[PDB]
């Protein structure tokens, strides 16, 4: 080779080398795909822990996430959402007071889970209407059976927790939201993807943690399922 | 009766040869595809080609005639080489800890301390112990390490605790699945630790406490056919992986 | 409203261009590809004293 | 752009000085770097080269053991004199020059600064003494004792133009190729072995110095210098 | 009113399709069956790229047939050197998905766009010696999908937004904007005259228009699912559209017509890129089986295949010189066949 060919390839060499620093940072960081609602408090929960694409960078247990929310884009993502085939969890927001845009939020958890590109990624669910949720189903203006029928013939499962008590008819006015959304996740794609439901207010904190521990949970799975272990 | 037991033994550890040939060859062979290049192949095929040379060293063993000119180097060469293989097991251990139950923080390359347990303190403690007394390792009768005096520590300190360790991870990741599996408990359970028996090595539980011989026999013969079967024919990744490159040669 | 005018006047537009027929411009291509084809080093592989690869 | 250098003055024969060399609104760190010597009323010589961050560093056979090193993050490029012989009382350039396809070494030069102290391919430029009037045409002709033409197609002979009471500025790269904002009436032409460079319609401006340089073997030759007396 | 409008619109479809059936006279395979087939055509993987983070998805060859740029969607632009397998330049980005790059047929700026909704052109040759953003361009609502180069001041951009749109670098505005679209807008080919260009969209179609302040000139329509690939002939009479219903079409500019369709029974996965050899006689097709499909562009079969990828192929092209065929897939790697 000549000198100036040489130099070229130490180039290259210098290049790979900040490639590979630039790797380690990137494999470090989990990519989460923020895709919620307009009236979902997504741009409310973003804040808390704070055109085209919105990142958002924050680190519970001194590990990075990167959220990104979608922003500028037109009312189709059949198409975008092939670019978040190798992202971690998508983090789902729904909006509980507005029970009239909860079927159409209902219709999207499903073009989420059983898309192809997705297979291999997990929902992780933010129902981010507590106390607002709670405001409305302590009045009677507020009627679940109403907008949806069918809520009579349901109970609380066994497995409920009210947080600090809670209150009755509350609830089972989440848990009933839960089990919908869960059983919209539940028959379809057994053993390639799971969804992780939580309760949570638009200014609640922890919620970088419960996002953490559902990236923990998705991770585990996922390396598990390297092996042949499950 | 030292009858059958030198008949299982030889059948099992020369059926182990020629799985690990293939498990190595097949390693080989999907190595282009991106899913097969990771820490966790690196520990594979080193495990593999170290179980693969102690047993084939073993089988050479088991006629070679004693003395002193060969039955050496044979017996140090036998000991490098199923210390390296416990050592191989140990890293297969951490890395599992280290990805199930620490799952963050994985990804990151480590080919340091892996290349430095496995093929590295093996050495290590070989060169200690030929150091610390030579002649124990030609022994009498059979060509081993010394079964009769304190220089078999040397193997049986760091093995007893890699069984240790590779035991405790095992509680954890069975722990683990049980809580993923209580969301078929007997049975994912069951199949996890069948899984995870060849290569964390907690069959060789019964080398420390001896019919269980029969059974340690029958299990740390056939370890490189448990290799194979449930890490080169049983696993999804390298099945995928098989059919990706068939394909391609096919095409090609 | 205005949209269906856009429209109308789209395909107002693109219904007044002289089609020919697909018998011609079939064989051009045919021309095209005979000619330039001693120029394609992917259809007959030049050697490798031509081969940058 | 800006290279500017200092550390010289006069220096008794013992044998010890520091010379460095500032850049400003460079990618510094990105780039080679050179030093060239220039003795008074003589010719061009190469000194040293760093190469990009660090790791390929060369030296003439006469300034080994001028140790020469860099400073990234203060962009400072050091030269260390650990011998004063009387044949080093040149003037020492700072030299940009960066190692891509299609890149232009020797782009920019600094500024000498004088420090007066009390298998090499031999460049031929013969002629010295060209005289020309303002709207001629001249031909400066250089010639190599190898071939300057690697196989893979690309000579390697450089032309570089030094005004009175000025630094040298880059003219022709590999014998064929302009440097950026240089008129556009010079040309370069060769076959190997021998070149030469036109400039067609001279403007006032063209007088100066010209040197030809080689960039085949890392030991960097430079031509005997043609002057135009006008 | 409206209906009267819409019975309007229909008649005029209706009249552009009954011009289009008369004018089809003879289709490309009964003038392409007696000349002699391309044979087994048998490329090779000379060089292989590596060095990317994550998906490509994106790449151009540049005009002189041998320096390269990669998207990668982890934020990275690397400008490769395909003789030496050499990494000239490795430009970071602000945003991180990257779905379209390319190369300026000067070679002094390179394009790169995608979710961030603005086209960034790259300055290669600054006297300070490091690339640096020269201009962005905002004024898409949507992702960019794929940028082209006129010249060194002008650029032409398909977005999410269902339109094209005509940038003058230097102003930083857009001269021209193409409107018609009822879809995103995926990928788009320059005419070799650069007058003209192609755009294929979601809505099942790919539109003409002209560059020098003009409209939609033709539409072509006959994919059953979205077309998100382009590219034209070499003649610039004729393109191929490559759509996710595992079809190629041909389509010719000088008719309004489908010449020939090419697929085959045993593909069923999308078509992500596609590209044409120098002579016309090949055309190159990317798919999401992991494989590249080499088709006799005359007689529609195929014609050969290069298998050597291990994730979806995302991106392809042809050097000018017909040398080589570069291949960016989704396991961070480019690879020449030649
Ligand atoms: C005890 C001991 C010490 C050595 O350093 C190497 C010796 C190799 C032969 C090995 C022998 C082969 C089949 C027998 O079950 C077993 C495992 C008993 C333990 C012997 C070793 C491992």
């Amino acid at each position: 080779l000549s000198a100036e060919d040489k130099a070229a390839v130490e180039r290259s060499k210098m290049i790979e080398k900040q490639l590979q620093k630039d790797k380690q940072v990137y494999r470090a960081t989990h990519r989460l795909l923020l895709l919620g609602a307009d009236n979902s408090g997504k741009s409310t929960i973003v804040k808390q822990m704070r055109s085209g694409i919105f990142e958002t960078k924050f680190q519970v247990d001194k590990v990075n996430f990167h959220m990104f929310d979608v922003g500028a884009q037109r009312d189709e993502r059949r198409k975008w959402i092939q670019c978040f085939n190798d992202v971690t969890a998508i983090i789902f927001v729904v909006d509980s007071s507005d029970y009239n845009r909860l079927q159409e939020a209902l219709n999207d958890f499903k073009s989420i889970w059983n898309n192809r590109w997705l297979r291999t990624i997990s929902v992780i669910l933010f129902l981010n209407k507590q106390d607002l949720l709670a405001e409305k189903v302590l009045a009677g203006k507020s009627k679940i059976e109403d907008y949806f029928p069918e809520f009579a013939r349901y109970t609380t499962p066994e497995d409920a927790t009210p947080e600090p008590g809670e209150d009755p008819r509350v609830t089972r006015a989440k848990y009933f939201i839960r089990d919908e959304f869960l059983r919209i996740s539940t028959a379809s794609g057994d053993g390639r993807h799971y969804c992780y439901p939580h309760f949570t207010c638009s200014v609640d904190t922890e919620n970088a943690r419960r996002i953490f521990n559902d990236c923990r949970d998705i991770i585990q799975r996922m390396h598990l399922r390297q092996y042949e272990l499950l | 009766h030292q009858v059958a037991l030198s008949s299982i033994s030889y059948v099992g550890c020369s059926l182990s040869v020629l799985c690990l040939v293939a498990t190595l060859v097949t390693f080989a062979v999907l190595s282009s595809v991106s899913t097969i290049r990771n820490q966790r192949y690196h520990i594979h095929a080193n495990l593999s080609f170290a179980v693969l040379v102690a047993q084939v060293l073993l089988l050479i063993s088991f006629r070679l005639e004693p003395g002193t000119t060969p039955c050496q180097v044979m017996a140090v060469l036998l000991h490098y080489f199923f210390l390296s293989a416990f050592a191989w097991m140990l890293v297969e251990g951490l890395h599992l800890y280290s990805m199930v139950i620490k799952v963050f923080g994985s990804e990151d390359s480590k080919h340091r301390y892996y290349y430095g347990m496995g093929w590295g303190f093996p050495l290590l403690i070989c060169i200690i112990s030929l150091s610390f007394a030579m002649d124990s390792y030609g022994t009498s009768n059979n060509c081993w390490l010394s079964l009769a005096s304190g220089a078999i520590w040397a193997f049986v300190a760091p093995a007893l605790f890699v069984i240790v360790v590779n035991i405790g991870i095992l509680i954890a990741v069975t722990r683990v699945i049980s809580q993923i599996s209580a969301d078929s408990a007997f049975k994912l359970t069951a199949k996890a630790v069948a899984v995870l028996l060849p290569i964390l090595g907690t069959s060789w539980v019964f080398g420390v406490l001896a019919v269980f011989q029969y059974m340690f026999a029958t299990l740390n013969s056939l370890q490189g056919l448990f290799i194979f079967l449930f890490h080169c024919l049983l696993n999804s990744e390298v099945r995928a992986a098989f059919k990706h490159k068939t394909k391609v040669w096919s095409l090609t | 409203i205005a949209q269906a005018r856009k429209l109308v006047e789209q395909l107002k537009m693109e219904a007044n261009i002289d089609r020919i027929k697909v018998s011609k411009a079939a064989a051009d291509l045919m021309a095209y590809c005979e000619a330039h084809a001693k120029e394609d080093p992917l259809l007959t592989p030049v050697p490798a004293s031509e081969n940058p690869f | 752009v800006q290279l500017v250098e200092s550390g010289g003055g006069l220096v008794q024969p013992g044998g010890s000085r520091k010379l460095s060399c500032s850049a400003s609104g460079f990618a510094f760190s990105s780039f080679g770097m050179h030093w060239v010597r220039q003795a008074p009323e003589k010719g061009l010589e190469w000194v040293a080269y760093i190469s990009s961050g660090s790791g390929t560093i060369y030296y003439a056979d006469t300034v080994k053991g001028f140790t020469i090193s860099r400073d990234d993050p203060k962009n400072t490029l050091f030269l260390q004199m650990t011998s004063l012989r009387s044949e080093d009382t040149a003037m020492y350039y700072c030299v940009r020059s960066i190692y891509y396809y299609g890149s232009s070494p020797f782009d920019f030069w600094g500024q000498g600064t004088t420090l007066t102290v009390s298998s090499d391919i031999v460049m031929t430029q013969a002629t010295s003494s060209v005289p020309v009037t303002p709207g001629e045409s001249v031909s400066i002709s250089c010639r190599s004792s190898k071939s300057l033409l690697h196989s893979n197609g690309n000579t390697y002979l450089y032309w570089f133009l030094q005004r009175p009471g000025q630094s040298p500025q880059l003219l022709i790269y590999r014998m064929s190729n302009l440097a950026s904002g240089v008129p556009d009436r010079f040309s370069g032409s060769g076959s190997g072995t021998a070149f030469t460079l036109t400039i067609s319609r001279l403007e006032a401006e063209d007088v100066g110095v010209y040197y030809c340089m080689q960039h085949l073997e890392y030991p960097l030759t430079f031509g005997a210098g043609t002057k135009l007396e006008l | 009113e409206l209906d009267q409008l819409r019975q309007e619109a229909e008649q005029l479809k209706n009249q552009i399709r009954d011009a289009r059936k008369a004018c089809a006279d003879a289709t490309l395979s009964q003038i392409t069956n007696n000349i002699d087939p391309v044979g087994r055509i048998q490329m090779r993987t000379r060089r292989t790229l590596r060095g990317h983070l994550a998906k490509i998805y994106a790449m151009h060859w540049g005009t002189d047939s041998r320096l390269l740029v990669s998207a990668s969607q982890d934020g990275k632009l690397i400008i490769w050197d395909s003789y030496t397998t050499n990494k000239v330049h490795a430009i970071p980005l602000r945003s991180s998905w990257v779905m379209t790059c390319a190369y300026a047929p000067s070679g002094n700026y390179v394009a790169c766009g995608g979710l961030d909704n603005i086209c960034s052109i790259y300055n290669l040759k600054t006297r300070e010696g490091n690339v640096r953003v020269s201009r962005e361009l905002a004024g898409h609502t949507g992702y960019l999908s794929c940028c082209r180069f006129l010249d060194d001041n002008q650029i032409v951009t398909s977005s999410g937004d269902t339109t094209c749109a005509l940038w003058d670098i230097e102003t930083g505005q857009q001269t021209t904007t193409f409107t018609g679209h009822t879809g995103d807008v995926m990928s788009l080919s320059l005419a070799p005259d650069t007058r003209l260009f192609v755009s294929g969209a979601c809505d099942a179609s790919a539109k003409l228009w002209d560059v020098r302040e003009g409209m939609c000139r033709q539409t072509f329509t006959g994919h059953e699912s979205d077309i998100n690939a382009i590219c034209f002939f070499p003649n610039g009479n004729a393109f191929a559209t490559g759509s996710d219903d595992a079809t190629c079409r041909l389509f010719d500019l000088r008719a309004d017509q489908e010449l020939m369709t090419y697929s085959h029974d045993n593909i069923i996965c999308g078509i992500t890129s596609v590209s044409f050899s120098k002579s016309g006689r090949l055309l190159l097709a990317g798919y999401d089986d992991f494989n590249c499909n080499v088709w006799d562009a005359l007689k529609a079969d195929r014609a050969g295949v290069l298998a050597g990828h291990d994730n979806r192929v995302s991106c392809l092209g042809v050097t000018d010189d017909g040398m080589a065929v570069a291949t960016g897939s989704w396991d961070s790697f480019l690879k020449i066949w030649n």
